[PDB]
RNA sequence: GAGAAGGUGCGCCGGCUAGGGUGAAGGAUUUACUCCGUAAGCUCUGGCUGGUCGAAGAUACCAGGCCGCUGCGACUGUUU
RNA sequence: GGGGGACGGUUACCACGGAGUGAUUCAUGACUGGGGUGAAGUCGUAACAAGGUAGCCGUAGGGGAACCUGCGGCUGGAUC
RNA sequence: UAGUUGGUGGGGUAAAGGCCUACCAAGGCGACGAUCCGUAACUGGUCUGAGAGGAUGAUCAGUCACACUGGAACUGAGACACGGUCCAGACUCCUACGGGAGGCAGCAGUGGGGAAUAUUGGACAAUGGGCGAAAGCCUGAUCCAGCCAUGCCGCGUGUGUGAAGAAGGUCUUCGGAUUGUAAAGCACUUUAAGUUGGGAGGAAGGGCAGUAAGUUAAUACCUUGCUGUUUUGACGUUACCAACAGAAUAAGCACCGGCUAACUUCGUGCCAGCAGCCGCGGUAAUACGAAGGGUGCAAGCGUUAAUCGGAAUUACUGGGCGUAAAGCGCGCGUAGGUGGUUCAGCAAGUUGGAUGUGAAAUCCCCGGGCUCAACCUGGGAACUGCAUCCAAAACUACUGAGCUAGAGUACGGUAGAGGGUGGUGGAAUUUCCUGUGUAGCGGUGAAAUGCGUAGAUAUAGGAAGGAACACCAGUGGCGAAGGCGACCACCUGGACUGAUACUGACACUGAGGUGCGAAAGCGUGGGGAGCAAACAGGAUUAGAUACCCUGGUAGUCCACGCCGUAAACGAUGUCGACUAGCCGUUGGGAUCCUUGAGAUCUUAGUGGCGCAGCUAACGCGAUAAGUCGACCGCCUGGGGAGU
């Protein structure tokens, strides 16, 4: 009985970049398949595939610019039981604008740089460096 | 502790109390004296400290301390006590202002005269 | 323990207002030492409001004094 | 003269005061139970090394006092 | 909690209502904390803080509540009325003894309390109120003075030159060093304070006269423009300006061992004394008392009292629980918290916007006035809020439909000290009976108490009785935990493993509440082999209640009921998901050449090492203390005290 799916996608990513894996495969959803699209366009993974029929999977390939990986830390903000909501003024900035922060707004899941341009607040998900 | 416990029982900040329990929220206090002992300090010192016991206008019967180098304090004479915790003696929690009402300060003193109440030559 | 302690109400005269019980005029019908069931009467309970008389309304005979500490015997009982 | 009004009368409501029985809170009390401290003093040497009977935890019984023995558990147990 | 909670009928009040009354009905509130106890006027704001917050409600402003104590109404637009009325009480005073009088929580003032808080001022000129509008009259609210280093801000206490480096002081290696260009000496300067002269602004009006407009029937009156003339200031010796005198009129306070800027001599010798903590003082003290010197601040400096910081030391932002304090003894489960996956709807959360509001002051920003500043003041932002509308639809909620990965059922199949109720064994111990046999047995560092010819120990035969269950037996099993080992029957719970169908999220955790709880102990009844607290004797011992020895009772055993704690231990809450390896072992399927002492792989347990990683360290390391989620319990210095 797992209570939160999206803090389990991020846990497998953080663990596989210490076993120096390349491909990671977890079950999918219509939210996890949209978060990995955002991490690809910002650029942290190689690609992703939704390839099955009744238990649809998510196969993510990871990057290594060095022996050190490209993602160095990631934490879940709106843990189920806290539900962090932010307007555009109080919306956070990670590392002076060098990390990414993923905010579920009225116009779809987009990063903090996009919704602040459109002026739409919403709900934070994570703070990836 | 999780958030859903602190909603049910919030964090209650613990409180202190006054190290000077008598003279309730006031800087000085007068009292008449009863006895002038001369007690001995604790172990690592060796001396003979001079201690008077005062009955205030609150009705409390607390011991006090007398500084300086020589006191004219015969019994049934009013004083004016103030706080101050002497580490050496046990049970002593109050000093005594010199030169205020009856204690009349010290004599032949030329360093720090506003303490102990001495004039200017 | 305990009706602990302690307190209020109570007489006559009307005005209203709840009943209760017998009952039978009749019907049910098993037709007869039978089932139901009225009116009027008698009868026993009550309620809530007015008036009124006296120093005095359980007006007489009738009938708990109460409480606080302690010794001894568990108790009702029995004995010169 | 009526009407109406006042003043008296009387009932309702009500403060002070008076009564009984309780709670609760401070103030104080002959004598008692522990605790903390101190520096003298006496009786021992329980614990720390296998502290000279391995210690501790629960529980019962005993004893000037540390404590001892019984039953069960524990290694936070050292020699091999 | 019984006008208590509703209903009905009637009253009552400016106005809805148990506001009140008569009957009807038996409701209402409460663990989201009612009721009760203890304290306290709330708010805009002030004080700290980077912020989140934390304390606190002096002066200024808004609201409430009182006017010696307890009641009560009248009058009236509006009081249940601070200088009104009636009553009762308490307390002062008057009196011819019959009776009366009074209420500074208005401004001053006295007494008292206390560590502690001001003059029995000046006026109506200003702004305002009340009455009359006809001027005027009242005003201890206002506007002004007096007192107090009670606070913030500003200015003085002179400036330059001057080394014989003077005396004088202190220290010294006796040479000097230092106080120090500091003085003295010389040349200038005069703000403030003192003195003299001058001198605004706060003044708008009112009176009187004249004139022009509109009112009218009558520019008679009156109202209004305007003109002319006359009069007004408590402050007040006003701010401000000019002149004169002359360097004259004017500096303390704490500290100097470390935190902490700044040091050496002289007294004193465990004395006196010092202290915010560390701690100094027993004869050389950079800590006590002095003297020089020096550092900090200044018209002030120090101590005490009291809040917030530092304190991530109540941790929302921002901590912890293997051994430092801290995981309930273990389950099941109500309220509550959280929710796998596809569509569709909806718009309660959420985001964006608009409007109404959030008093003025205060804080902040840009300006403007007082010679500057404090102070005064114009414009903006802000006041994080709450409400009403409009739109968006990702996520959560709600609603409608599905899907099978969680979870559960049906079917084969194994393994087990998992429970409960009876039954039956064999070895050994003891008591008893009987034979043989005859001097010690038993015990201990060594002995003694004890048991023995009244025939013991030994030895053989027999009987009775009680409890425990060698070997197998193992880091081995099972149970939720405590616990559970003879064999068989009897009922009876759950786990594993395989195949296959079905239900279609039916799940997780759990304050309160419900259960099962080692051993010792307690109650009634059984039963009494051994062992054995209490106890008795011997020995050891300065002493020995103790260890050791010989005895020995409750108890241990069974049935029924109770108690509820343990180092109840993995000193580690339950549940779910990912993360290098290697060697073992229980049970179960696989695949596999087949003879295997087979092989490899996979789940469910149970052990030994180990890389990343974490950790104060030790050490854990797919059975985490690693990386992350959901809910719960608990910790806040040591004693006092789990009392
Ligand atoms: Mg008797
Ligand atoms: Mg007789
Ligand atoms: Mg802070
Ligand atoms: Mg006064
Ligand atoms: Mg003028
Ligand atoms: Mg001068
Ligand atoms: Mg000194
Ligand atoms: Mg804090
Ligand atoms: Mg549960
Ligand atoms: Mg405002
Ligand atoms: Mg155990
Ligand atoms: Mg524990």
């Amino acid at each position: 009985s797992m209570q939160d799916p999206l803090a389990d996608m991020l846990t497998r990513i953080r663990n596989a970049q210490m076993a120096e894996k390349t491909v990671v495969s977890m079950p999918s959803s219509k939210l996890k398949a949209a978060v990995a699209k955002v991490l690809k366009d910002e650029g942290y993974i190689a690609d992703f595939q939704i390839s099955s029929e009744v238990k649809p999977q998510l196969s993510i390939e990871l990057k290594y610019f060095e022996g050190k990986p490209v993602i160095e830390e990631v934490k879940r903000i709106s843990r189920p039981g806290l539900r962090q909501y932010k307007s555009v003024e109080q919306l956070p900035k990670v590392r002076g604008g060098l990390g990414v922060s993923i905010v579920s707004t009225n116009k779809g899941v987009m990063t903090d740089r996009a919704a602040r341009a459109a002026g739409v607040g919403g709900e934070v998900l994570c703070t990836v460096f | 502790a999780t958030i859903n416990q602190l909603v049910r029982k919030p964090r209650k900040r613990m409180v202190d109390k006054s190290d000077v329990p008598a003279l309730q929220n006031c800087p000085q206090r007068r009292g008449v004296c009863t006895r002038v002992y001369t007690t001995t300090p604790k172990k690592p010192n060796s001396a003979l400290r001079k201690v008077c016991r005062v009955r205030l206008t609150n009705g409390f019967e607390v011991s006090s301390y007398i500084g300086g180098e020589g006191h004219n304090l015969q019994e049934h004479s009013v004083v004016l006590i103030r706080g101050g915790r002497v580490k050496d003696l046990p049970g002593v929690r109050y000093h005594t202002v010199r030169g205020s009402l009856d204690t009349s300060g010290v004599k032949d003193r030329k360093q720090g005269r506003s303490k102990y109440g001495a004039k200017r030559p």
